[PDB]
């Protein structure tokens, strides 16, 4: 029920709180590779 | 020696750290760059036996410094997150050597001056966030030729027009809110593919809404509020089969709000307050639906609360603009 286009209006908000992870792969994984993605459209994986 | 190049880059950057409130760079010492806080290593893309610095993430470290040319040595970096720091000045041109750049987030810093055009040089760029800085001047139209998924420009000091090239963008989200953009929304807006969310809040745009907006059938969020648009809502807006949030408040729209629009299937919040609408369908009336939120404050509607006075309304309502 949150939209990243609207959240972009809060200067402190970022798509992902897990330091070092791609905004396109904010999911706990055994490893922390910045090259790893998976989500196609940020609006869809933001929810 | 590849990690030596990263070491020099990061030590040149730490020299430029004037204030580091959370002592984030405290452990930035010695040649083991991979153990530096905020530095993220990974196997090389073309060789998993080689170790490279692939990511930088200092989000929320509140660091006052600038980005020195030497950061151009971080040639394996594809992720650069420095949201909510106090990095000042300009983006060094040398960052064009970061050819794997994919997601670049300098939101909420102290950057200034012309659009950071070094971003146009990155062939793999997907996510560009420069919101909440002091970038200004014209927007490079070629930015919509890159295959960006996300373009955040809001809360800067950009000026002049929305480029005619906007229809080329493949972005799922674009924000222009809180700049000083002027002129019309281009008719090419209908050609944007993949578009889900577009935000224009608080600019100096005007003219009529182009009917081509109705082709954006995957849009969920269309916010045009706090501009200077005129004319009637185009009837083509019934093509917004997916829109959930639609905000036209604080403009100079006139005319009728029909159930062509108010009965769109996913539409749950429709704000059209502070305009000069002189009629609305019954299904547009706030308080009328338990599923759909409406807001019609300060228009020119009979038998509704908090409307504009008849004195203020008749001059405008009786001279509607011919969208032509």
């Amino acid at each position: 029920r949150r939209y990243i286009g609207y959240d972009a209006l809060k200067k402190n908000n970022v798509p992902c709180s897990r330091r070092g992870r791609s905004y396109y792969d904010c999911k706990k994984r055994r490893r922390n590779n910045p090259y790893r993605r998976g989500c196609s459209a940020i609006t869809h994986c933001y929810r | 020696n590849r990690l030596k190049r990263a070491y020099i880059a990061l030590q040149a950057w730490k020299k430029a750290f004037y204030s580091d409130p959370f002592n984030t760079a405290a452990n930035w010492v010695g040649p083991d760059v991979c153990s530096y806080k905020g530095v993220f290593c990974a196997p090389a893309l073309d060789d998993p036996s080689v170790l490279v610095v692939a990511g930088i993430d200092l989000n929320h470290a509140d660091i006052f410094g600038y980005l020195p040319p030497e950061l151009g040595l971080l040639t394996d970096v594809a992720l650069f997150h420095v949201n909510s720091n106090r990095f000042c000045g300009v983006i060094p041109k040398s960052l064009s050597k970061l050819t794997l750049m994919y997601e670049f987030d300098v939101s909420n810093n102290r950057f200034v001056g012309p659009f950071p055009t070094v971003a146009l040089s990155w062939p793999s760029l997907k996510f560009l966030d420069i919101r909440y800085n002091d970038f200004e001047g014209k927007l490079p139209p070629e930015i919509f030729d890159k295959d960006l998924d996300a373009i955040f420009l809001n809360n800067n000091r950009f000026e002049s027009t929305i480029p005619e090239t906007i229809g080329k963008s493949t972005a799922s989200v674009v924000t222009f809110a809180h700049n000083k953009f002027s002129g019309c929304i281009p008719k090419t807006i209908g050609q944007m593919k993949n578009l889900n969310e577009i935000v224009f809040i608080g600019n100096n745009l005007s003219g009529c809404l182009p009917n081509e907006i109705g082709s954006l059938n995957n849009v969920t969020v269309f916010d045009a509020s706090s501009n200077g648009f005129v004319g009637s809502l185009p009837s083509t807006l019934s093509g917004l089969a997916n829109v959930e949030q639609m905000d036209f408040s604080y403009n100079k729209f006139t005319g009728f709000v029909t159930d062509n629009i108010c009965k769109l299937p996913k539409l749950s919040n429709f704000t059209f307050s502070y305009n000069f609408f002189n009629g609305e369908a019954q299904s547009c009336v706030p308080g009328s639906s338990q599923e759909k939120q409406f807001d019609d404050t300060s228009n020119c509607l009979q038998n509704r609360p908090n409307q504009k006075s008849a004195k203020e309304c008749l001059p405008v309502v009786s001279r509607p603009v011919d969208c032509s």
